[PDB]
């Protein structure tokens, strides 16, 4: 329900995305999607000095345009080794979108490095014992109303931080919080399902 | 890649070809063997460039008599310096593939002021200025003084040229105006004279219209030309245009008074001469009685004021006695100026033939047609005897005698108009004459019977059988190569109905109504508001386009534009225009919308070239109809339907539809490239104005886009930018518009080919 | 000073916090700050317009940004404003006499050229202020056996199985089905049982409204308290792993830190249940925290040790 006025500024939002990205740790990949209405924007400075700076901080950009293709951006999208796209439907706007859910190819400058990760169990006290504590949680900290006194719930390994949600990096000591479940639900990417041979039922004299 | 173009190996650069191209090759390939000249049609951004230097090469490493030399000739230099690249990818490639370098030698030519290095002669702003100030520091009676007077002023460039840069040529090679500026430095010498004298042993020559089509420089090149080249004309859609342009004469009022001024001057510098030295008048008048051949032929260096347009005939006899002495002749020029005057200040158009206006003079002035056809001869004989170096100001003299020259030789075909007042502005006394030539003919006359053939080729030339009658002549094939797409990179399309369903047009007649204003600002702002950022507009006339504007801004349409997209519009001068033009290629690349107004006649259309994303959307407003009111265009049209039974609204029909297929034929590079052409007229779906547009633009033209409106032609645009903005790849090309190794050796690949161009 | 004073108005509980930390002695406002430590577009002239309330009324409403923009694409507009207002004239008067100005109101040849020379200007002031791999596993079956540890997979026998296969294979070749043997009254009435609340398989039941034990004060005091410790122990961890020996010196700073505010604010606020004799344990999860943080700093300080022994 928001107003839609004013002009695109692609090169203050890219600049804010890479100052946010800055600080990331270079294993993991900067991506950023870009859905671009109009054909024209505003920038207060030269954006080719700032696709120089995504290429040196080697962030992937990729564009899925609305009326036409825009040179700029395909150059952009072309150099930060993203992908440039144009709306044909809804449909296949949600073919874009879909095809961009998969994990892009891991460039050669890609890291490789040992990430060390925790697997707390949801640690649940009964009032009955002596040892239930009832604690606040850290996320539900940040917000306005109060948070919940949940007397069980998750609590990190490092350093006892207690999180109702998961799988969310702990804020205190960095550490991210995962389960067995969310590692292997990517695994399916690791081997994909190859399509199968086509052979018309009349050519098959098989099973039916 | 090798190719295999009957029985001919050609050492193609690049991994795929276009069948068109291979066509383009077949047809050459038997062009060459009748020796016969040719009209050649081919797309733009097809590469035809590159398919005839292939050609041309493995022409001249096969059969080297067959090809002595090539000849090129262009329209811009940054044409010249394209093909000058093209070609060293070329010789690369060939060396690559064989691994020795060729003994090829490749030369672009042009002007001093293309070519000069001194450092006082760099600041000038005009060439002429240029070619003066060269002369005064290069003149052969200059070089002997300067031998015997160091301190003399003097271009060193040229001296170290005459002494060592004459015994050893330049290696084979191919070497762009920028590389010869560099090496003539290295060398010290200047690239101009040096190229010029290395003409002889470059096998490909490369330069413009202008430096053989005009009879005043076609002795400049043609001389160390010889009946076995070969020229090659591309894009000479217009060198009709060219030769009247070349062979016309205009003279104003302003134009008298300096000729008179400087022949006073001359005279008193005649006079101050004789009193100091006589014997330069009489040994000017020796080498007149025994003839012109020991003047001409022992000095090449002083070709600055060379006049070749007579024929070759005409140069071996003498000057009568009437006007051999200086004094003679400087009255004959008074009394010839004077007269010109009295017959110029006529308040009213006159037209008249060229043959009338010779026996006017001859009752009047008492002045044969024999003694004025040695006019400019006598002239540059005696500018030559006088050690005179500021000839610039001598350029209304040398003007009018060679105005009067061409009317004591060339009458038929000739128009002279006189003028008094401005069609503009009749108001203000502009008195003018004009010399229309209506024969270009005869400027390529001498080119098809002197050299084994002739190529012309350009990619506006729908009409097959117009250029033999314009050039007189019969080209041995004529064919028209057309375009095969993968993917349908144009969508050409025409709106001759507005919003309101008001009619478009562009007739002079309906240019200045509101409606038809409001209508195309309403598309230009629809078309701002969809189509990508390049947008090119292309008017009919200045007047009518700043009017719109002005229109525009007033009904204040234009700020939404504005807001929409950056707007530039060109004006008159090319400096400010050409800021403007790099301003809005900026913002092409800065992404920010640009919106450039320019003319049909202007220097857009002329020597400027798009980019894909330069390229997006070319828009011409109505048919190009040139304003009827020059009595120049009456003429010709009055003489062409007299001598080729063409009517003059056809003519004024395939003008406009040519100059707009130029507006728009620039818009691709290639099959990668996609473009949008708009027509925004109704007078477009006449058969006859529809029907003369070139094949490959007008096949694609669905007669279902046929008199669209805004929004159907709106809609169609974005339907065709989402088709044509999906990724594309080059391998979806093999087998459909692009052809792999394997697929060139298929037979019915070849079939297809052939089939795909077609000979009328 | 006041700019430092400003943002503890914006955030009370900030304020609130650095009393509790800076105030009570516990840390400085030093280390405490230091934890704490627009395109343009043409249509800036044909968007703006003067405007005209019902009756007669001239809106101007002169904010910065429209004003800034021009000044930006404009520079003429800014020396102007500069070399005049307010001193040769008003500031509303200077924006009156840009409104009355021929040079807004550009509305015949010279007039054509004038608007195309405004507007190629007005473009080149724009674009000027524009400018200012393949991857092949080696062990598939660490897939097939991930996270899961060695289950006690126990085989079977000899192929005496087989034979205990056959006697199923028997036992079910020749089959009737049956009803009554399905299920007995018993049984029902011991799955009932099993199944009765407060039973075995019913583990539980209803529990204790802590939210009435723990005061909605003491439950903001808490929460605030938790933060506190939180920032701390973010501070505390952020420094690990340690690799100099700045680090070192900043975690003993943020134990002492730690010491402090357990002494200053957990230990009232710990009488505070005290005193009400508060069952939960509310203050067990941080002493269990705090606990943590000093195992592990004295760890690292007994491996540091070891690597110096
Ligand atoms: S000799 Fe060469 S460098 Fe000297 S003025 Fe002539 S063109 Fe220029
Ligand atoms: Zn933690």
């Amino acid at each position: 329900d928001m107003t839609c006025h004013g002009e695109p500024s692609l090169y203050n939002s890219l600049s804010i995305a890479m100052q946010t990205l800055k600080h990331m740790p270079g294993h993991t990949s900067r991506e950023v999607l870009i859905i671009f209405s109009s054909l024209t924007t505003c920038d207060p400075s030269n954006i080719y000095d700032l696709i120089k700076t995504l290429k040196a901080a080697k962030i992937r950009v990729s564009v899925i345009g609305l009326s036409a293709e825009v040179r700029v951006c395909t150059v952009l999208a072309r150099e930060t080794g993203g992908t440039y796209h144009v709306i044909l439907d809804e449909s296949h706007y949600k073919e874009l979108l879909t095809h961009h859910v998969s994990p892009p190819p891991a460039s050669s400058s890609s890291e490789c490095s040992l990430i060390r990760m925790g697997f707390p169990q949801h640690t649940i006290a009964s009032l009955s014992d002596q040892d239930a504590k009832p604690s606040f949680s850290m996320a539900h900290l940040d917000g306005n109303t109060e948070p919940g006194l949940t007397l069980g719930g998750y609590f990190c390994p490092q350093c006892r931080a207690k999180y109702c949600e998961l799988p969310v990096e702990c804020k205190i000591c960095g550490l991210t919080l995962v389960s067995a479940p969310h590692l292997a639900r990517s695994y399916h990417h690791l081997f994909p399902l190859d399509a199968f041979q086509e052979i018309p039922l009349e050519e098959y004299n098989g099973e039916r | 890649m090798k190719l295999n173009v009957d029985g001919l190996l050609v050492y193609f650069p690049y991994d795929y070809i276009y069948p068109e191209q291979f066509s383009y090759m077949r047809e050459l390939k038997r062009t060459l063997d009748a020796k016969g000249h040719g009209v050649l049609e081919m797309p733009s951004g097809t590469g035809k460039t590159v398919s005839l230097l292939a050609l041309i090469m493995a022409y001249q490493r096969a059969y080297p008599l067959e090809v002595t030399k090539l000849i090129y000739c262009s329209r811009t230099v940054p044409e010249i310096e394209k093909v000058i690249e093209e070609l060293r990818k070329l010789l690369n490639f060939y060396e690559k593939q064989e691994g020795e370098k060729l003994p090829f030698l490749g030369l672009a030519l042009s002007s001093r002021k293309n070519l000069c290095i001194h450092p006082e002669v760099t600041p000038l702003r005009f060439g002429k200025d240029v070619d003066g100030k060269c002369h005064s520091l290069t003149a052969s009676y200059v070089r002997a003084q300067y031998q015997h007077d160091t301190s003399l002023p003097h271009c060193r460039f040229y001296e170290e040229f005459d002494a060592h840069g004459r015994e050893v040529p330049l290696p084979a090679g191919i070497y762009n105006l920028d590389d010869l500026k560099a090496l003539g430095r290295r060398q010290g010498w200047c690239p101009y004279f040096l190229a010029r004298y290395s003409i002889l042993h470059a096998n490909v020559v490369v330069y413009s219209y202008h430096y053989l089509l005009d009879p005043k420089i076609a002795d400049l090149v043609s001389k160390e030309l010889a009946r076995k080249a070969v020229v090659v004309f591309d894009e000479a859609h217009n060198i009709d245009n060219v030769c009247i342009d070349s062979m016309s004469v205009n003279l104003t009022r302003r134009t008298l008074d300096r000729c008179q001024g400087n022949l006073e001057t001359l005279q008193k510098t005649v006079l101050r001469i004789k009193e100091t030295d006589e014997q330069r008048l009489r040994d000017e008048y020796r080498r007149l009685v025994e003839g012109l051949r020991e003047a001409s032929a022992a000095r090449e260096t002083d070709a600055h004021l060379a006049n070749p347009v007579l024929p070759d005939e005409v140069l071996q006899e003498a000057v009568p006695g009437s006007i051999r002495t200086a004094e003679h002749f400087l009255g004959f020029l008074r009394r010839l100026l004077e007269y010109v005057k009295w017959r110029l200040r006529v308040q009213h158009v006159v037209q008249e033939s060229p043959p009338a206006f010779l026996s006017g003079l001859a009752q009047r002035v008492c002045i044969q047609r024999k003694p004025l056809r040695f006019c400019a001869e006598r002239l540059r004989s005696l500018l030559h005897t006088l050690e005179i170096t500021d000839l610039a100001d001598f350029s209304p003299l040398t003007l009018l005698a060679n105005f009067a020259t061409l009317v004591s030789t060339y009458a038929k075909g000739f128009t002279i108009i006189i003028e008094p007042f401005d069609d503009r502005t009749p108001t203000i006394a502009n008195p003018i004459l004009h010399f229309s030539c209506m024969d270009a003919s005869l400027a390529i006359k001498p080119v098809f019977e002197r050299f084994q053939s002739v190529i012309i080729t350009s990619g506006t030339l729908s009409p097959l059988d117009i250029y033999p009658k314009i050039l007189d002549f019969h080209p041995v094939t004529m064919a028209t190569f057309t375009m095969t797409l993968a993917r349908v990179c144009l969508c050409p399309m025409i709106i001759g109905r507005g919003n309101d369903q008001v009619a478009i047009s562009s007739k002079f007649e309906t240019r200045e109504d509101i409606a038809v204003i409001r209508n195309y600002g309403n598309l230009l702002l629809e078309m701002s508001a969809v189509v990508p950022d390049g947008i090119v507009a292309f008017f009919t006339s200045y007047q009518y386009m700043e009017s719109t504007v002005a229109s525009w801004y007033e009904q204040g349409i234009l700020e939404n534009i504005q807001r929409n997209k950056l707007l530039f519009i060109e004006t008159q001068d090319g400096a400010e225009t050409s800021v403007a033009l790099e301003k809005y290629q900026e913002a092409c690349e800065n992404g920010r919308g640009a919106i450039l107004l320019s003319v049909a006649r202007g220097k857009v259309s002329e020597g400027i070239d798009f980019v894909h994303h330069y390229g997006r959307a070319v828009i011409m407003f109505g048919v190009p109809y040139v304003y009827t009111q020059s009595r120049i265009l009456k003429a010709r049209l009055e003489y062409l339907r007299d001598q080729f039974q063409i009517r003059e609204n056809d003519f004024l029909t395939f003008d406009a539809m040519r100059h707009a297929a130029q507006c728009v034929g620039r818009a691709i590079r290639g099959k990668t490239d996609y473009g949008l052409m708009v027509f925004a007229d109704k007078r477009f779906a006449r058969g006859d104005k529809r029907g003369k547009l070139p094949r490959w633009i007008q096949e694609h033209l669905t007669d279902a886009n046929l008199n669209l409106t805004v929004d159907e032609g709106v809609q169609v645009a974005k339907y065709f930018l989402r088709q044509m903005a999906q990724p594309f790849h080059r391998e979806d090309q093999l087998g459909l518009s692009l052809l792999s190794l394997e697929q060139l050796e298929s037979e019915e690949t070849l079939k297809r080919i052939e089939q795909i161009a077609q000979q009328l | 000073l006041e700019e430092k004073n400003r943002m503890l108005q914006e955030d009370p509980v900030l304020f609130q916090l650095y009393k509790d930390l800076v105030v009570s002695q516990v840390i400085s406002a030093e280390e405490f700050w230091a934890n704490r430590l627009v395109g343009i577009s043409a249509a800036f002239l044909a968007d703006v317009r003067p405007q005209t309330d019902g009756c007669n009324g001239l809106r101007y409403n002169l904010t910065s940004d429209i004003i800034e923009s021009i000044f930006r694409t404009y520079p003429a507009v800014k020396m102007k404003y500069a070399e005049n207002v307010p001193h040769n004239m008003t500031e509303k008067e200077f924006w009156t006499r840009f409104f009355q100005s021929h040079y807004f109101h550009r509305d015949k040849e010279n007039s054509n050229a004038a608007i195309i020379k405004r507007f190629n200007h007005h473009s080149a002031m724009v674009l000027a202020a524009g400018l200012r791999i393949a991857l092949n596993l080696k062990k598939s079956d660490r897939y097939y056996h991930g996270p899961t540890p060695i289950q006690s997979l126990q085989y079977a026998t000899s192929q005496d199985i087989i034979n205990s296969f056959q006697s199923i294979r028997q036992e079910m070749e020749a089959y009737t089905p049956k009803l009554t043997q399905v299920l007995s009254s018993s049984a029902a009435s011991s799955t009932i049982t099993a199944l009765s609340p407060g039973g075995a398989l019913m583990q539980g039941g209803t529990q204790q409204a802590i939210n009435q034990m723990v005061p909605n004060d003491i439950q903001s005091e808490l929460k605030h308290l938790y933060v506190a410790v939180g920032e701390l122990l973010r501070h505390f961890w952020s420094c690990f792993p340690v690799n100099t020996p700045f680090l070192e010196e900043k975690v003993v700073k943020m134990k002492s830190n730690l010491e402090r505010f357990q002494v200053t604010k957990l230990c009232p606020f710990q009488e505070k249940i005290r005193r009400q004799y508060l069952s939960t344990n509310l203050v067990s999860h941080i002493e269990e925290m705090l606990q943590t943080a000093y195992n592990k700093l004295h760890t690292w300080q007994s491996r540091r040790l070891m690597k110096k022994t």
